[PDB]
RNA sequence: UAAAAU
RNA sequence: AGCUGCUCCCUAGCAUGCUACUACCG
RNA sequence: GCGGUAGUAGCAUGCUAGGGAGCAG
């Protein structure tokens, strides 16, 4: 039971049992870590706690070796040896660690609680191996918080999923959202069953809510729901494999002359051949994804393999695959999962396949010639290290935009993070250069380009195509009918009914909305299949539609509004109260009455 | 010198093994029947033929990056 | 054995005989100085002998602990050390021979097939790009393995035969590159 | 049908350079290495024991041997043996193969346990009268 | 090892010893408390010693009989395995055919050899060379032990399928060459 | 208070 | 995945034997 | 001051059991 030294890579057999994650030190740096921590429990081949039956003195700094045992101040044999001495801590290996000076902000990882960006902020720029560590002890903390949320039972059964339930008074009561899971436990005397798994949802009216369920068990009244936790694996692979280069491409080869349409970007082609990775930095989904399927083909026998987080996100990249790939594909996604429906192609489990889709965490563990992760403005060094480890390939290429929408890493309250810090990729792009650039919009009306860039960008993107029927009613916002503090207003679908009716032909777009609930009562009053914000950032549309909650900080994020609005085609439209953003916007607001 | 070239053969056989080269037993028969001669063989040449003969079973595959132990 | 409290009295007691002995006193007062030392004795060997067990289960716990640990250790690396010291073996072991090969190999030349010895017999080999072809195919003989081979039926990718005298590098960027060469030795 | 092989012994290297290193195994030295570990492939099972092609039905001259078998049985007058009593058999090793099928399960002392000393007492004294026929 | 009626015997002769010692009286306290350590003691000897082998000679006869259950236990297991192993080996095989040459035995017992060789329900046949196959199971279907067999799934070595076109004179050198023939009881 | 696991 | 045979090393346990000093009686 | 019965620790022998490894057929 040794390993490494976090600091020193020295061997060892210590771990600071009061710090969450356990990680192993060497000997001066436990030492230092305990003599400046309230952290004092420290682990070996066994506890560190006097023997002698009664004593509980676990402040290391007071424990000594016995004969072969651990003792106390007190209950100490007559001979002994003092264990937290001469500025280290008796370990194995002791005569050889070597120690170094990280340990000021190590202590500052293990005891910040995520609230405030200044971790962060150092999270992102520690050592590699220190940075996989604090991405581990973060996901364990909110883990850990997710916990704090209250429990549920029933109070009265109305109908096959439709019920009553109870909260436990004066505990956080968490959201109905397709991404919790409940065990359902009812007792008898004696005989606290779990009953299965189940989901919920909003119906129609309070409390009445609905339940997706594991099997078809019948309800009764003395039933309860506890939200089921997870665990946290730890990781080992670094976040970025060493830059590298060669003197000429290997490993892929290139066609002749076909599909001229992917031209100037065959000088990207080679080059990120040439290299072990490379990244590309393009506004939104324009040469983004283009790029990615336009190189694909290019060298035709490279097996490929595409991976995101965001699970439409790798829905509309298959779509886009499908639009020119043979077939020959499959997008091995999602076992007994997939709460939300997605791909409805081919496999989920043989990898035969040369182009191989599927989502960050249920990537099984296998190689190929390149992998291309995408929309890394998203995801966290966490994800990354996952990927490098549970993949491995030659050439790896990342691509997103450092404006668009970062993993919501809800634990933070206090400040905001400035974007170069999203994760390691990300400075990588704002720090020294993004190797490759792209700057030209393919996909969106141009007013909207222009506004755009005028806006988040410096003026700087080009594009065609222009008109019409575009508007922002700055229609006050009617009665927040936030069911929890998650936003809903009903008064605002109180003019979708004015343009549920007088749309000609907008009949087919999307509507989009800041928050999960307002779009689910958007599926209500239905007028068209909806999503959300995060859940676009992938696919364009002709037509789109969007409303919006109150002036909240998560509403008027310029970023949010940003990749919201750029998701359409020819025609577009969006509804905020707005005491400043419509004099930003470029298009034909109008009053209640003044619809067409 | 001789004994360098025969331990050579033993463990790059092994290495074979490990790979799961037994799969197919054409190329695992023929393999191990170029080992034993080898083994057996008392020239200083004829050695160095069937051992570049192997050697080139272990490079038909990739599972052996080859340009990382090169790192000399 | 010696700092034991134990060792404390026991001293005391050989002190006060050897004091004793020197004096030369009575006869009834070494009646203690016997009972006060044999006991001493007594009470000290009971606990040199019970610390010494300790001592010897302390040893033979760590001569244990050890090669159980070095061992798992080896049964965990063997797929790895066992590669890289064939190819210590192989770079100390020095014949031009092998080393072309595996040069080439460090570019691309695999073979995918067996090497063979017979004057007569096929071989097949892969080439990736031109320079590796001119560094190699020249004219119609082969020099592979530092051996000389007749170059007999040269086939690209698309698995169509392709004419040796259109190799060279002004049209190779119109080739389907791994190039699939065949021949016989000398 | 099934095929085993026996896999290449391994190499203990840093021994090999320190015998080197004390000048043994030059060239033209009068010890060198001649003993290894073979390896065989599939087909040495079954073509090993194809060996018993080399058993033939011999008939022995009767009436020497008559003779022969006297002077071999003279040549061990001083020993003594008999059936003895299953609580005084002894095994060293309790630990090997178990014939087949009984390889199946466990090795001798999972047998020789399961078996009170009569098991043994009547199995022996079942064969005295009966035959049977083993794997 | 605490609680026993000469740990409190001790325990008064002593109190009794120190107070008279305390004292520090007469000769014949000495006598009669030293007589405490001597006499009060040998109790103390024998059930402060005996009781430490009660529970040794208890404890080893409660593992012993630990490791007696745990071995009647691996007989029952292994013992219904070998029944259930019989029962299961029997279930494959009663055709009326075999019953049949039973009845024709002036017996009932016949030499085992012959069981299989006229009764069984399939048949394989492990060939090395190609012109050995030539020699037999040659064709899609074929004779043997005055019965006809009829051929269907061939495999090899790798036990991999192949089929009966790719057995050509010139094709072999291509195989893991000494294929497993399963062939049927035609009639 | 936004994604989302043999 | 065997039948033996010899040999070394480690560990436990029992009992003996022996030693002595500490306690009871002669 | 000796002799017999109780302790201690030590030593010697041996016997068993358990475990590791090697050689010969
Ligand atoms: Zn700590
Ligand atoms: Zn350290
Ligand atoms: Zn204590």
């Amino acid at each position: 039971a040794v390993g490494a030294c976090v600091l020193c890579n020295s061997q060892t057999s210590l771990r600071c049992g009061a710090c969450i994650r356990r990680p192993f030190l060497c000997c001066k740096c436990c030492y230092d870590h305990v003599i400046s921590t309230s952290h004092k429990l420290v682990l070996s081949v066994n506890p560190y706690v006097c023997n002698a039956p009664g004593c509980d003195v676990t402040d290391v700094t007071q424990l000594y070796l016995g004969g072969m045992s651990y003792y106390c101040k007190s209950h100490k044999p007559p001979i002994s040896f003092p264990l937290c001495a001469n500025g280290q801590v008796f370990g194995l290996y002791k005569n050889t660690c070597v120690g170094s000076d990280n340990v000021t902000d190590f202590n500052a990882i293990a005891t910040c609680d995520w609230t405030n960006a200044g971790d962060y902020i150092l999270a992102n720029t520690c050592t590699e191996r220190l940075k996989l560590f604090a991405a581990e002890t973060l996901k364990a903390t909110e883990e850990t918080f997710k916990l704090s949320y209250g429990i549920a039972t029933v109070r009265e059964v109305l109908s096959d999923r439709e019920l009553h339930l109870s909260w436990e008074v004066g505990k956080p009561r968490p959201p109905l959202n397709r991404n919790y899971v409940f065990t359902g436990y009812r007792v008898t005397k004696n005989s606290k069953v779990q009953i299965g798994e189940y989901t919920f949802e909003k119906g129609d009216y309070g409390d009445a809510v609905v339940y997706r369920g594991t099997t078809t068990y019948k309800l009764n009244v003395g039933d309860y729901f506890v939200l089921t936790s997870h665990t946290v694996m730890p990781l080992s692979a670094p976040t970025l494999v060493p830059q590298e280069h060669y003197v000429r491409i290997t490993g892929l080869y290139p066609t002749l002359n076909i599909s001229d349409e992917f031209s100037s970007n065959v000088a990207n082609y080679q080059k990120v051949g040439m290299q072990k990775y490379s990244t590309l930095q393009g506004p939104p989904g324009t040469g983004k994804s283009h790029f990615a399927i336009g190189l694909a083909l290019y060298y035709p026998s490279a097996r490929i393999v595409y991976t995101a987080c965001s699970h439409a996100a790798v829905d509309a990249l298959c779509e886009k695959a499908l639009k020119y790939l043979p077939i020959d594909k499959c997008s091995r996604i999602i076992p007994a999962r997939a709460r939300v429906e997605c791909f409805d192609k081919f496999k989920v489990n043989s990898t035969l396949e040369q182009y191989v889709f599927c989502t960050v965490n249920a990537l099984p563990e296998t190689t190929a010639d390149i992998v291309v992760f995408d929309e890394i403005s998203m995801a966290t060094n966490y994800d990354l290290s996952v990927v490098n480890a549970r993949l491995r390939a030659k050439h790896y290429v990342y691509i997103g935009d450092p404006a668009q929408l970062p993993a919501p890493r809800t634990l933070l309250t206090k400040g905001t993070l400035e974007p170069e810090y999203f994760n390691s990729v990300c400075r990588l792009m704002k720090t020294i250069g993004p190797d490759m650039f792209l700057g030209t919009c393919r996909r969106c009306p141009a007013e909207i380009v222009d506004t755009v860039s005028a806006l988040v960008y410096d003026n700087k993107l080009k594009a065609h195509k222009d008109k019409s029927a575009q508007c922002f009613k700055m229609f006050y916002k009617g009665v927040i009918t936030h069911d929890v503090s998650s936003a809903i207003n009903r008064p605002q679908i109180g003019v979708v009914r004015e343009f549920l009716t007088r749309n000609p032909a907008w009949r087919k777009a999307v509507f989009i909305s800041p928050y999960n609930s307002q779009n689910a009562v958007a599926s209500k009053i239905l007028g068209l299949p909806t999503q959300t914000v995060d859940s676009s950032q992938g696919s364009e549309y002709d037509y789109v539609i969007f409303t919006q909650t109150t002036e909240t900080a998560h509403s008027c994020n310029v970023n949010r509004f940003n990749v919201a609005i750029t998701r359409a085609k020819v025609g577009i439209l969006c509804i905020m109260s707005d005491r400043d953003l419509y004099d930003k916007l470029q298009f034909t607001s109008l009053e209640i009455p003044r619809r067409n | 010198k001789m004994s360098d070239v025969k331990c050579t053969s033993v463990v790059l056989l092994s290495v074979l093994q490990q790979l799961r080269v037994e799969s197919s037993s054409k190329l695992w028969a023929q393999c191990v029947q170029l080992h034993n001669d080898i083994l057996l063989a008392k020239d200083t040449t004829e050695a160095f033929e069937k051992m570049v003969s192997l050697l080139s079973v272990l490079l038909s595959m990739q599972g052996a990056v080859d340009i990382n132990k090169l790192c000399e | 054995f010696s700092s034991l409290p134990s060792y404390a009295a026991f001293a005391t007691a050989q002190e006060a005989y050897e004091q004793a002995v020197a004096n030369g006193d009575s006869e009834v007062v070494l009646k203690k100085l016997k009972k006060s030392l044999n006991v001493a004795k007594s009470e000290f060997d009971r606990d040199a002998a019970m610390q010494r067990k300790l001592e010897k289960m302390a040893d033979q716990a760590m001569t244990q602990m050890y090669k159980q640990a070095r061992s798992e250790d080896k049964r965990a690396k063997v797929t790895s050390a066992m590669q890289t010291m064939l190819f210590t073996m192989l770079r100390k072991l020095d014949n031009d021979a092998l080393n072309n090969i595996i040069n080439n190999a460090r570019d691309g030349c695999v073979p995918l097939n067996i090497i063979p010895l017979t004057t007569a017999a096929k071989l097949m080999v892969v080439i990736p790009d031109y320079n590796t072809y001119k560094n190699t195919c020249d004219g119609t003989t082969f020099t592979y393995a530092s051996a000389l081979w007749e170059i007999q039926q040269v086939v690209d990718a698309d698995s169509k035969i392709v004419q040796l005298s259109e190799i060279s590098m002004d049209n190779s960027p119109n080739l389907a590159w791994p190039l699939i060469v065949t021949a016989l030795r000398a | 049908v099934a095929f085993q092989t026996v896999k290449p012994g391994n190499f203990n290297k840093d021994f090999y350079d320190f015998a080197v290193s004390k000048g043994f195994f030059k060239e033209g030295s009068s010890v060198e290495l001649k003993h290894f570990f073979f390896a065989q492939d599939g087909n040495a099972a079954i073509s090993d024991y194809d060996y018993y092609r080399y058993n033939l039905p011999t008939m022995c001259d009767i009436r020497q041997l008559l003779f022969v078998v006297e002077v071999v049985d003279k040549y061990f007058d001083c020993y003594d043996g008999g059936c003895i009593n299953a609580n005084q058999v002894i095994v060293n090793n309790l630990d090997k193969s178990a014939g087949f099928p009984f390889n199946k399960w466990g090795k001798a002392r999972l047998y020789y346990d399961s078996m009170s000393y009569e098991d043994q007492d009547a199995l022996f004294a079942y064969t005295k009268r009966n035959v049977i026929p083993t794997i």
